[PDB]
């Protein structure tokens, strides 16, 4: 079930794989400027530890054009940060602090209710 | 910009043109004589380039007849093999030893890969700057613009080219680039630059239309050398002049009609880029008090003797340059005895100069 | 095409820059069934835990018109809501509960749900009606029991 | 009260920081407010927690003068060029007079934290109990000073309108805990 | 001579007559090089001729502005740019060709998501 379609920004695997690389490059030496320039807790090896998390949610991805959005989208906030118009609070927003975790085993949820 | 139609007639010069060909123009003739006040819109620099055998020439004139711009037929090795009165040196050339052998593009396009090609390549860049300069002489003192067809900047090209086919070595490209280095920083960049993009192809159906006798037969003109000098001009030359200098680029005008291209120039605008000082286009051009138009006048018109003395730059490393000194004390009996090199042009009395007894006058901007 | 100058851009464009300008024109292929979880931006828990009912809305009892149900939809999950503590309103923290999205046949509606990554479930299609006769005459009928004792 | 109480210009003596005995004697555990906090609510939703002492103790233990290096290292307030440097309490009686003149002239609160009362509260060291519960009884998971300090000090940072480039200042060394056999060493 | 304009950032044209007519002229070659058939190259053919053989007809700009209407004659420069550009352009995409996409089921369709029955 093919069809045809106008690309992205990539017409093969590769290039895509080629472009989701350096989008890693640009964040990986981008966090120590980070750090310093916003007033957050986390620390460089925690930042770059986020880095590897979150290229990793996307681990099942194959479509092409659908990398090309993750990267279009992965680079607007990069340019957003390596700028400093994302505000000391949306920079924190990538670790979700204050929502404390949920248990997930049967039992705790049950017996705090849905 | 302004073509005759446009004026509805000819050039009306705002003032008296200079004249720049027998009066020097130093600092004290500066004082009572000023600069800007003969600038027009006409006043600018129009370099028409392109691929080998373009009709770059046939189009400059009447390109150049249009806009009544000034016409510099393109610089050739007779500028050097012709002496004033006209005698023939490469008729000397029996007698020289073989390095100091005459070499001339017939020569080129028969034994490319003789080594007085590093030198012949070198000479053409020599002799494009020193037109070069003329040129910008005859627009500042008379405020009329000229039109050149390969402009200093755009010789490094077939240097370049000829590198990559191997006829050079690295030593004789590595002295190239240090003499334009130290040379062409010098130089006012043109207001406007013309290309006429010959495909690869037409360009060798086209030399054989010439049906020059050395080049039909040559072997240079092959499809490598060729395509280097397209890449040369488009990735190297124009990206880097379209900074300056505008750019406009035509399958080939010379097929084509110039009508159509002198209407195509007045709709390109100058002075939108003047608002900016430090705008990149037409940077060099840009004067802001009475005192810049006339030292670039008086370094161009009074010391442009110093512009070709830069060509010195020692370089001995390199084999094939180096001329020995048994063939130089040889090549100079021979150069400097031949009929009209014994004195200046204009007092060799066995060419037919006469009254040098009461003659003390010499050219300005002249040789020796 | 005519004498008026050439683009400087693509004219001076290295052949690299316009080959990948042609494959960027493209037509590439790709396979139609995707995935579109990644970019839509639902949080991430959503899509595991909530089912999407693809359903025709059910026609109003009290009413005979019919024009609003011409459509199928999608509704999720009828998640918990609680009392409000302070003025007894109805809350919920329920975002997508809210939704509701109409469409024209149930495989648009499926191709929709599979795009967006909900796991879904269809309603059986209500069966066209079968024909009724509802004919007039046979309320007054001589021997047979439709014969109505009112009027 | 504990790293402004140490950040604060009348605990120091122009630039000095008198600890007792150099606060090599002394030993610490402390606990970040948050992680007490939740201990507290944590307590508050179960019934089995009532009726017994609990212990809000950190994970890790350190000496008082391993600490306030530490800061001062974080703080850009390093000997080397700030002048930092530590007394021994002991030995000036001057430290002692600010505290005394600083209870008294102040009505409302004493300024930098600093009065009597305080100072005996810096020499103690940390007596954590063995068998009595601690706030991993709780379940909470505390947090390393490593890991909040170096956040918490960034507004009172010295020399802090330089405008660094980075690496201009170098990432200060972490501090080293006190193991366990060392605490007897250390106490003799 | 008109003194100004009255249009800020648009100057007074010297020989609009001259500059018109090069225009014309230099569209009727750009149209020429497209096919007969294509109905572009039918309607600027036959209107350029229109706004051409005006230009040469009249010899005073006043004048000239009410033959063509359509404006000042600095705008009518303004409008003779453009059609360059776009024939130009347009010799690019050749748009008379036959319809380069065709129209998906349903896709203008309104109003939107009712049940078609066969
Ligand atoms: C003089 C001390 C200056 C204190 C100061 O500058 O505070 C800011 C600043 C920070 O103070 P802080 O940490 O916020 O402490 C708050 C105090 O509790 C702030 O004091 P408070 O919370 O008790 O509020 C009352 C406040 C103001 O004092 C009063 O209420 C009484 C003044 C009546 C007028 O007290 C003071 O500020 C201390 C001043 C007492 C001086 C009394 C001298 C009496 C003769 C002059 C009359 O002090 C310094 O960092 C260095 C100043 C030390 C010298
Ligand atoms: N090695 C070398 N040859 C050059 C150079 N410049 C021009 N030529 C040679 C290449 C050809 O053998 C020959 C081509 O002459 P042109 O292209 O200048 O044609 P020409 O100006 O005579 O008239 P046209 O171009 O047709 O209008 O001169 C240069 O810089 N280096």
């Amino acid at each position: 079930a093919v069809q045809q379609v106008r690309p992205i920004l990539s017409v093969d695997r590769e290039e895509a794989r080629k472009r989701a690389l350096n989008l890693y490059k640009a964040w990986y030496r981008q966090i120590p400027y980070i750090v310093m320039d916003y007033d957050i807790p986390m620390t460089v090896e925690q930042c770059r530890d986020k880095l590897r998390e979150e290229f990793v949610k996307h681990r099942n991805v194959t479509d092409i054009r659908v990398i090309d959005m993750l990267v279009i989208k992965g680079q607007m906030e990069l340019k957003e940060s390596v700028e400093i118009w994302k505000q000391k609070g949306h920079i924190m927003r990538y670790w979700k602090e204050s929502q404390d975790p949920k248990p997930t085993d049967f039992l705790s949820k049950f017996i705090q209710g849905v | 910009i302004s073509g005759k139609t446009m004026r509805g007639g000819p050039r009306v010069p705002k003032a008296a043109p200079y004249p720049y060909k027998t009066k020097k123009y130093s600092v004290f003739n500066a004082i009572f004589d000023k600069t800007s006040k003969r600038f027009d819109e006409n006043s600018k620099v129009i370099c028409v380039e392109g691929p080998i055998a373009a009709g770059k020439s046939k189009f400059a004139k009447e390109l150049a007849e249009e806009l009544d711009m000034e016409y510099y037929p393109a610089v050739d090795l007779d500028l050097i093999y012709i002496n004033s009165y006209g005698y023939d040196m490469r008729k000397l050339d029996p007698q020289l030893p073989p390095s100091c052998r005459s070499y001339d593009v017939r020569n080129f396009c028969l034994d490319p890969s003789h080594d007085l090609a590093a030198q012949f390549q070198i000479r053409m860049y020599m002799l494009r700057y020193s037109q070069y300069i003329d040129a910008l002489q005859h627009v500042l003192s008379t405020g009329q613009g000229v039109v050149l067809e390969r402009s200093p900047y755009s010789d490094f090209v077939f240097m370049e080219a000829m590198f990559r086919q191997g006829y050079l070595s690295r030593g004789a490209r590595s002295v190239y680039n240090e003499l334009r280095q130290n040379t062409i920083g010098e130089l006012l960049k043109p207001h406007l630059v013309i290309y006429l993009d010959l495909p690869v192809d037409a360009v060798k159906k086209q030399i054989k239309a010439r049906n020059v006798d050395y080049e039909v037969q040559s072997k240079v003109f092959s499809d490598a050398y060729l395509s280097d000098l397209e890449q040369l001009y488009k990735q190297q030359y124009l990206k880097d002049i379209s900074t300056h200098a505008e750019l406009l680029i035509y399958d080939w005008t010379a097929g084509g009609e110039t009508e159509v291209v002198v209407e195509d120039i007045e709709r390109i605008d100058f002075n939108q880029f003047e608002a900016d000082i430090h705008n990149k286009k037409m940077l060099d051009w840009r004067f802001p008090l009475e005192a810049e138009w006339c030292e670039a006048r008086i370094k161009y018109c009074h010391e442009k003797p110093d512009l070709m003395n830069y060509f010195n730059v020692p370089r001995f490393d390199v084999p094939e340059l180096v001329r020995s000194a048994d063939d130089g004390k040889v090549w100079r009996d021979v150069w400097f005895n031949a009929p009209g090199m014994k004195y200046r042009p204009g007092y060799n009395a066995d060419m037919g100069d006469e009254g040098l007894l009461t003659k003390t006058k010499i050219g300005i901007n002249q040789g020796i | 095409t005519d004498g008026g100058p050439l683009d400087p851009k693509t004219a001076l464009a290295r052949p690299e820059e316009l080959e990948q300008r042609n494959k960027l024109s493209g037509k590439i292929t790709v396979p139609t069934a995707v995935n579109l979880s990644p970019i839509s931006g639902v949080p991430e828990e959503h899509i595991r835990e909530r089912r999407v009912r693809i359903h025709i809305p059910p026609k109003n009892a009290m009413q005979s018109g019919t024009d609003n149900v011409n459509t199928w939809q999608i509704e999720f999950d009828n998640r918990e809501r609680w009392e409000n503590p302070l003025m007894g309103w109805a809350s919920s923290g329920d975002p997508l509960s809210n939704m509701n999205v109409q469409f024209g046949s149930p495989e648009e509606a499926i191709t929709f749900c599979e795009r967006n990554g909900w796991r879904w479930y269809v309603d059986g299609a209500a069966k066209p009606k079968k024909e009724r006769v509802k004919n007039y005459g046979i309320n007054f009928a001589w021997n047979k029991r439709t014969r109505v004792s009112t009027k | 009260r504990f790293l402004r109480y140490y950040a604060h210009i009348w605990r120091r003596q122009f630039r000095s920081m008198p600890l007792w005995h150099k606060g090599e004697k002394t030993v610490k555990q402390p606990v970040y407010v948050s992680d007490v906090a939740q201990a507290i609510i944590n307590a508050a939703k179960d019934p089995d927690s009532a009726g017994r002492i609990y212990q809000a103790v950190g994970p890790k233990r350190y000496q008082l003068s391993e600490l306030v290096d530490w800061f001062h290292r974080l703080m850009r307030k390093d000997q080397k060029r700030w002048g930092y440097m530590r007394y021994d309490m002991r030995w000036d009686p001057t430290f002692l007079l600010k505290a005394k003149l600083n209870s008294f002239i102040c009505p409302g609160t004493p300024i930098g934290g600093l009065h009597p009362a305080r100072i005996e509260r810096e020499a103690v060291t940390d007596k954590v109990l063995t068998g009595v519960p601690t706030l991993e009884d709780l379940g909470v998971t505390l947090t390393t000073m490593e890991q909040q300090v170096p956040w918490e000090l960034r507004p009172y940072r010295a020399a802090l309108y330089y405008d660094a480039e980075l690496g201009e200042f170098e990432t200060p060394s972490p501090p080293k805990c006190i193991e366990a056999r060392d605490e007897l060493r250390l106490f003799a | 001579i008109k003194a100004s304009t009255g249009l800020t950032g648009l100057a007074v044209s010297t020989n609009p007559h001259h500059t018109l007519s090069a225009l014309y002229g230099k569209i009727l070659r750009a149209v020429s090089k497209m096919p007969q058939d294509a109905s572009y190259r039918k309607y600027t053919e036959q209107l350029v001729k229109q706004r051409a053989d005006s230009v040469a007809q009249h010899k005073d700009i006043t004048a000239l502005e009410k033959a063509v209407g359509c404006g000042q004659v600095e705008e009518l420069i303004v409008q003779a740019e453009n059609e360059l550009i776009l024939a130009r352009k347009m010799l690019g995409w050749k748009p008379w060709e036959k319809l380069v996409q065709a129209a998906p089921a349903k896709q203008w369709d309104w109003p939107p998501a009712q049940i078609m029955e066969p």
